[PDB]
């Protein structure tokens, strides 16, 4: 038994009606149910019996059969839809399908850009963490370059991106540049290049270690 | 459903309506309506009742529900059941009340529930199949294909 | 109803794990029991099905033999016996419950209507290792009349970790070339509000049972 579903993403704008299709492997299989999984979230039930609404459920989602291919439908996407959505065979071996992820399509929204240097405490621990934060922009491909005394740098940092907002739809972006702290205490002025759709130049936030 | 004496079937009524379910509920229904699409039917024997009573079980959904009569205040109840019709061929007493007995009356049959006994699969007079106790609405027929 | 697992932890290649739900609000008897799990970044994938009323019990075939689902109906308490871990194992583990007869009341075609929070299982020779916790500290340039300050929780295993704060940035954490996590929480705060408050975060690493507040001040 499988379940095949399609797409694996989709983005689209509030108010967009919005299908997912997942194909079942056997005919004698129908009782089939779709869960909504929001980030960090159990998943939660919003269609049984391939068909049938849950209780609570928006009348917005909707499921139906046409022989082995079941469709979920959100007639008028909200904010709050942006999940991963899978279908279920209910039965014996139970199976998922792969999960359609949903991100809400806005308009273009620059990231505030924002840098703190490393705390004390960490100094003296041996290492400096310095962070670059992008808050609440979209969409979310960006390019974060740091740049200690107007030297690129690579290898020595992480990127962590939240997942899209619920209700205004948007992303934030973390780097962490990681150095020792006498690597850190021999330099002064440390650089991050934000570039972005919603940027007509590529911005830079700047401190000097004094 | 690929055991001993293991067939895959349709069933039946009198008149060429078709078992198909709706969240749960056995109905009857006209196969090629496309609203009405028919429950593909797992039947296994049941060793351990009398043979000559022809005793089944019913697994709908290629036999991954089994249908049972259940003794409630209302009577005996039809209910489908999150029950694997190979965990019914491991046998037991639970398994009594997810078999029927398949009594010939010719070329049609009866089922009777052997946990309700005198009971008979029932179909609905007005457009859900239901328990009873010779008549057209208690009888069915088994089609492989 | 509810349903509430435990036992999920750090255990090496070849170890034993019990994992345990324990349900409220609805009858062992009428339902069955599921366990569900998810790896970091990936799709759900059932585990294992036990009918407290049949004591029949089903297993997804890349656990079985080495997993064991049971369930003691006088504590209405479902149970997951992992044997043989191996790092492919390493996942969240949810427990979930469906309603076995289409005639009870609240039936749903056998959906899995409602679910734990899950427990988090990981699979590794590697230990344990409580957190590092540093200030993300306001400034000039943490400022739009909003500013943005947070916690740098660094260096830990495994995860997870929670951090809570007494306009929220949930990051989620990241693994460093050391195999240790490190997360990034930042919150957005008036610039009203400092020297009023000061703004504290309650890092919580139950693995190696650390718990530590550390206060985020200005500059």
């Amino acid at each position: 038994i499988q379940m095949t579903q399609s797409p694996s993403s989709l983005s689209a704008s509030v108010g967009d009606r919005v299908t997912i299709t997942c194909r079942a492997s056997q005919s004698y299989y129908s009782y089939v149910a779709w869960y909504q999984q929001k980030p960090g979230k159990a998943p939660k039930l919003l269609i049984y019996s391939a068909s049938s609404l849950y209780s609570g459920v928006p009348s917005r989602f909707s499921g139906s059969r046409s022989g082995t291919d079941f469709t979920l439908t959100i007639s008028s996407l909200q904010p709050e839809d942006f999940a991963t959505y899978y279908c279920q065979q209910v039965f014996a071996p139970i199976t998922f399908g792969q999960g359609t992820k949903v991100e809400i399509k806005r308009t273009v929204a620059a990231p505030s850009v924002f840098i703190f240097p490393p705390s004390d405490s960490q100094l003296k621990s041996g290492t400096a963490s310095v962070v670059c934060l992008l808050n609440n922009f979209y969409p979310r491909e960006a390019k974060v370059q740091w740049k200690v005394d107007n030297a690129l740098q690579s290898g020595n940092s992480q990127e962590s991106v939240t997942e899209q907002d619920s209700k205004d739809s948007t992303y934030s972006l973390s780097s962490t540049l990681t150095l020792s702290k006498a690597d850190y205490e021999k330099h002064k002025v440390y650089a991050c290049e934000v570039t972005h759709q919603g940027l007509s130049s590529p911005v830079t936030k700047s401190f000097n270690r004094g | 459903c690929s055991l001993p004496m293991a067939r895959y079937y349709i069933i039946k009524d009198a008149h060429q309506k078709a078992l198909y379910t709706r969240n749960g509920q056995l109905l009857l229904g006209d196969p090629d309506s496309d609203n009405y699409s028919p429950e593909k039917v797992c039947i296994l024997p049941n060793r351990g009742l009398d043979r000559s009573k022809v005793p089944i079980f019913l697994g709908m959904q290629g036999g991954s529900c089994c249908l049972a009569c259940v003794k409630t205040r209302e009577g005996p109840l039809l209910q489908l059941e999150d029950v694997n019709i190979e965990d019914l061929y491991k046998g037991g007493e639970q398994t009594t009340r997810f078999t029927f007995f398949q009594r010939s009356l010719g070329s049609a049959f009866r089922l009777e529930a052997a946990a309700c006994p005198g009971w008979f699969l029932c179909g609905p007079a007005e457009p859900p199949v239901q328990l009873t106790k010779p008549s057209t609405h208690t009888e069915f027929y088994f089609e492989m294909s | 109803v509810q349903l509430v697992e435990s036992g999920g932890g750090l255990v090496q290649p070849g170890g034993s794990l019990r994992l345990s739900c324990a349900a409220s609000g609805f009858s062992f008897s009428s339902s069955s029991i599921h366990w569900v799990r998810q790896a970091p970044g990936k799709g759900l994938e059932w585990v294992a099905s036990i009918s407290p009323y049949y004591s029949y019990t089903s297993y997804a075939d890349s656990v079985k033999g080495r997993f064991t689902i049971s369930a003691d109906t006088s504590k209405n308490t479902a149970y997951l016996q992992m044997n043989s871990l191996r790092a492919e194992d390493t996942a969240v583990y949810y427990c979930a419950r469906t309603v076995r007869g289409s005639k009870k009341p609240y039936f749903s075609g056998w959906a899995m209507d409602y679910w734990g929070q899950g427990t988090l299982v990981t699979v590794s020779s590697a230990s344990t290792k409580g957190p590092s916790v540093f200030p993300l500290a306001p400034s000039s340039k943490s400022t739009s009349g909003t500013a943005a300050l947070g916690c740098l929780v660094k260096d830990y295993f495994p995860e997870p970790v929670t951090v809570s704060w007494n306009g929220v940035h949930t990051f989620p954490a990241v693994l460093q070339s050391s195999g240790l996590y490190s997360l990034s929480r930042v919150v957005t705060v008036p610039s009203s509000s400092l020297g009023t408050q000061t703004y504290i975060c309650n890092v919580n690493h139950k693995p190696s049972n650390t718990k530590v507040d550390k206060k985020v001040e200005p500059k």
